[PDB]
RNA sequence: GACAACUCUCUCUAAGGAACUCGGCAAAAUAGCCCCGUAACUUCGGGAGAAGGGGUGCCCCCUCACAAAGGGGGUCGAAGU
RNA sequence: UUCACAUCGACGGGAAGGUUUGGCACCUCGAUGUCGGCUCUUCGCCACCUGGGGCUGUAGUAUGUUCCAAGGGUUGGGCUG
RNA sequence: CAUUGAGAGGACCUUUCCCUAGUACGAGAGGACCGGGAAGGACGCACCUCUGGUGUACCAGUUAUCGUGCCCACGGUAAACGCUGGGUAGCCAAGUGCGGAGCGGAUAACUGCUGAAAGCAUCUAAGUAGUAAGCCCACCCCAAGAUGAGUGCUCUCCUA
RNA sequence: AAGGUCACGGCGAGACGAGCCGUUUAUCAUUACGAUAGGUGUCAAGUGGAAGUGCAGUGAUGUAUGCAGCUGAGGCAUCCUAACAGACCCACAGACUUGAAC
């Protein structure tokens, strides 16, 4: 029974689950926008909040933290020299879930999601 | 695990009534979500 | 817990070296044997000059046993070597020196086998 | 029909008291988010039974609805989410409005049963509703875990009904009996109830004393 | 003043622990420590049992912060599971540090016994 | 998408270790390279890798060919093919 | 010991059961898949054990037998399919 | 919303010790079922405080290799995670908590009480007493689809 | 209309329907109710000493900064993000008999 799990896990074995969370992410971080079933949105939600929040602190440790998870290299630098004036107390809640028509094919429920 | 006998008109009757108002009740959902969609504050749909 | 098909030492010199547990003996579950029961041992090996030889049933005591054990004030003894103690059914065992720890408790049923304990405890 | 009139607590976790002499004992912790206030007495000419009526819980008026918080109005009480009478050996003597009790009674009735609804364990098999058994898992064997037989032949013709077929285990209230209170603390309002009560931390528990 | 919060249990777990910690004091316990327990036992005319051995792990759960203990005796592997506020200890001692890169020593059990002879 | 039961492909399982069973079937367990030792029997070829036991990771050092390997010392993990 | 009936009851007789071995062969050969185990039942008693009672060649402790009693219980193994 | 409950279901099981008492009973050997007290056993309902199993969220050691330019630090890969140690929650148990009751009413076998049919007797014909893990209620969980569809304290609108 | 259902945020609830609790000025204030999921901040808890730099070492490796560091489905705090927009079912006094009281 589920009873108390709350590790939000998507269609996917473990490896490829982890992956899909990853290249996600990375993929968020370039664009701004996306679009990714409903699922695999607040599974985003949670890692692409940790990655903000880690770049708030840009000390090399946790630079390099972000630089073993995230798939592309300048993404990073970018990202954690770029947002700590993005975010600047903004303080959690970073994406936005902005939702969307579902997916002709599967009528599966499709979302779209945002950075602010 | 092989039927004994075919059904009759009658129930076949009933449980494809059954089927297709499946698809009624999920309808009217679809119509609550176009007359909001018709254009009005909400965060959905970009 | 002694299943019915376990080898334990023996914490004596009674003759036994290890002796295989039948059917434990009193509480009828007998799936499951703990410290201070009986069991229904026959002996495996001996040493070769003690009137406990090769393969005779007798009677003994499980004095120390690798499950957790509970107590009253709230620790939990645990042993490496499920041991017993040849016993006789009116007291007393048959092997005058006896060997490791034991469990106080068992005092309040086998005196004689605690007084001849190196450590109670 | 119960011995006495009994509250509702709530499930707090457990832990350990360690009683002054040296020994240990589990507990759990009961508490109470808002007290119980009687909010009703039927006698057994103007209904059929004799019970009081205590309720839980007070909560905002939107939460409930308009033939509740009417009910609770006319007896003059505040709001409250859960709501149960205690039925009661018809000796009543209670003013429906707003009794407040407490614990100055169950440390004197130091065996407590309690009422729980327990947790709930979705669509389980036959192997663990009912504690079957399983068939061989090796020696070629085919069927691990199944439920195994039915019936007899010809003759039985059918299965008898309640028969231990697999299905929902939990999430029904249950009872647990001549359990013991354990020393209170009434600043906190807390109960430290030894023993092990029906329910993850949180859930609605009657706690009623025992029915010797 | 104000009113108790809801997650009360942990504030509760901790008043014990604070008044079991002012009626005795006692060390911080450490994966590795050499420790002797001299403690209480009902009737037995002397009832100060001494526990010389290493702590192998430490299970800190509120009121149930409990050390399991390993050391040879006689042939035999013992290993015991104390708790530390239990009113009974009359007082612990912390002797030695073995200084070990782990948490929970349970290799210690059945590696050679010339290990854990406290 | 959800994550009931249950069937399969798999990992782990406290304490015992065949008690299951028609039968330890199926699992698990050994395992590589060096080094010691290797029995009953035998057609005297075999048995025999019998059995069984030990070291082996990295660093430093000089030797034996002085291409490998071995000797000495150290360091690390619970565990060194 | 005497004493038919505490207990066993020769010689013969009268029944109920339906489960052994059978007799018929009535359904079923365009098919009603056998022995033994596993899992899961549920029912019957004429009762093995637990609840109550007589009688006893019952001092007590054991019993022996019958009477009401199916609520429950009715092990683990070695050998053999 | 709270609920009575016709009906239906689960459970009321069983051994050993001690006090009674070495008493009664017995030449002694031995050695009381009248009642209490504890420990169990199987079972049943639960629960995570402890002890632990798993925990593919997680932390750490480490093998081979590829990638991040490179050293360091990491990431991927090895029928699901390479193989191993440790583990919160969850779910589990060999863990823990509790449970089989003052129960009360009819009974069967049986022992009776008064007492004729039958100017004795007989537990029975009149009438009554005791008494079984067996029956019913009690215990615990559902339950007014109980169409016999119950009950009551609140609501909801009479403008067409 | 009372009540619902859907929708929206989720659960110690769940095969799906069920259930249950939310659904924002998500108080403000003189002793309980208006934090639902995430994120964040902190604490329990786990593992066990991070990275870099320094020192000692010829080198493995150690050592200090340092119960630090990565963990943080558990506890409270926090409206930062999302419970926006809606939509739908639901009605008008509950036929017929006598009885009774004013």
């Amino acid at each position: 029974m589920k009873h108390g799990r709350k590790i939000h896990r998507l269609s996917r074995p473990a490896d490829q689950r982890r992956a899909l969370l990853r290249g996600l992410t990375t993929q968020l971080l370039k664009h701004g926008r996306i679009k990714t079933t409903r699922a695999k949105a607040s599974a985003m939600r949670k890692y692409v909040d940790k990655m903000i929040t880690l770049a708030k602190e840009g000390s090399l440790h946790k630079r390099r933290q972000a630089l073993g998870f995230i798939y592309e290299k300048q993404i990073v630098h970018a990202l954690f020299a770029e947002v700590p004036e993005r975010y600047g107390d903004r303080n959690g809640g970073y994406t936005r879930i902005i939702r969307t028509l579902p997916r002709r094919g599967d009528n599966a429920p499709m979302a779209y999601i945002e950075l602010v | 695990a092989v039927p004994k006998k075919r059904t009759s008109i009658y129930k076949k009757r009933i449980r494809k009534n059954i089927w297709k108002k499946k698809g009624y009740w999920a309808a009217l959902k679809a119509f609550s979500l176009a007359k909001s969609l018709s254009t009005g504050n909400s965060k959905s749909f970009f | 817990m002694i299943q019915p098909q376990t080898h334990l030492n023996v914490a004596d010199n009674s003759g036994a070296r290890e002796l295989m547990c039948i059917r434990i003996i009193g509480a009828s579950n007998r799936r499951y044997a703990r410290i201070g029961d009986v069991i229904v041992a026959v002996i495996k090996e001996a040493i070769p000059n003690t009137p406990l030889e090769r393969s005779e049933v007798i009677r003994a005591v499980v004095v120390r046993t690798c499950k957790e054990l509970k107590r009253d004030n709230g620790m939990i003894i645990r042993y490496d070597d499920n041991a017993a103690v040849i016993i006789d059914q009116e007291g007393n065992p048959k092997g005058t020196r006896i060997f490791g720890a034991i469990a106080r408790e068992l005092r309040q049923k086998f005196a004689k086998i605690v007084s001849l304990a190196p450590e109670v405890l | 029909v119960d011995a006495g009139i009994g509250v509702m607590g709530t499930k707090l976790g457990m832990m350990s008291f360690f009683e002054e002499d040296g020994t240990v004992v589990p507990v759990t912790v009961i508490g109470f988010k808002e007290g119980n206030i009687v909010t009703q007495v039927k006698t057994e000419s103007t209904d059929g039974y004799n019970a009081v009526q205590v309720g839980y819980e007070r909560l905002r008026d939107r939460k409930l609805t308009m033939p509740e918080r009417g009910h609770l109005n006319k007896a003059g009480v505040i709001p409250m989410r859960h709501l149960q009478e205690f039925r009661l050996v018809s000796v009543d003597d209670f003013t429906p409005s707003q009794k407040l009790l407490f614990e100055e009674l169950f440390k004197e009735g130091d065996m407590v049963d309690i009422s729980g609804t327990t947790i709930g364990k979705g669509f389980q098999g036959g192997i663990k509703r009912h504690n079957f058994k399983r068939g061989l898992m090796t020696h070629g064997s085919k069927s691990h875990r199944a439920l195994g037989s039915i019936g007899a032949g010809t003759t039985p013709g059918h299965v008898y009904k309640g028969k231990k077929m697999p299905g929902r285990m939990g999430g029904t209230k249950t009872k647990i009996r001549k359990l013991k209170i354990m020393k209170i603390d009434t600043d906190l309002r807390v109960v430290m109830i030894k023993g092990a009560v029906p329910g993850k931390p949180g859930n609605l528990l009657r706690l009623a004393p025992a029915k010797i | 003043q104000r009113v108790k919060l809801g997650d009360i249990m942990g504030i509760l777990n901790k008043k014990a622990v604070h008044a079991a910690e002012e009626l005795r004091p006692v060390p911080g316990i450490r994966t590795g420590d050499i420790v002797q327990i001299r403690l209480e036992v009902p009737e037995n005319k002397r009832r100060l049992s001494v526990y010389k051995g290493i702590v192998i792990s430490r299970q800190n759960a509120g009121i149930h912060t409990t050390i399991r203990i390993r050391r040879i005796i006689a042939g035999v592997g013992v290993e015991i599971v104390f708790p530390l506020y239990s009113p009974n200890i009359k007082e612990i001692k912390v002797v030695s540090h073995r200084k070990v890169r782990k948490a929970r020593l349970y290799y210690l059990r059945d590696k050679l016994p010339r290990l854990s002879t406290f």
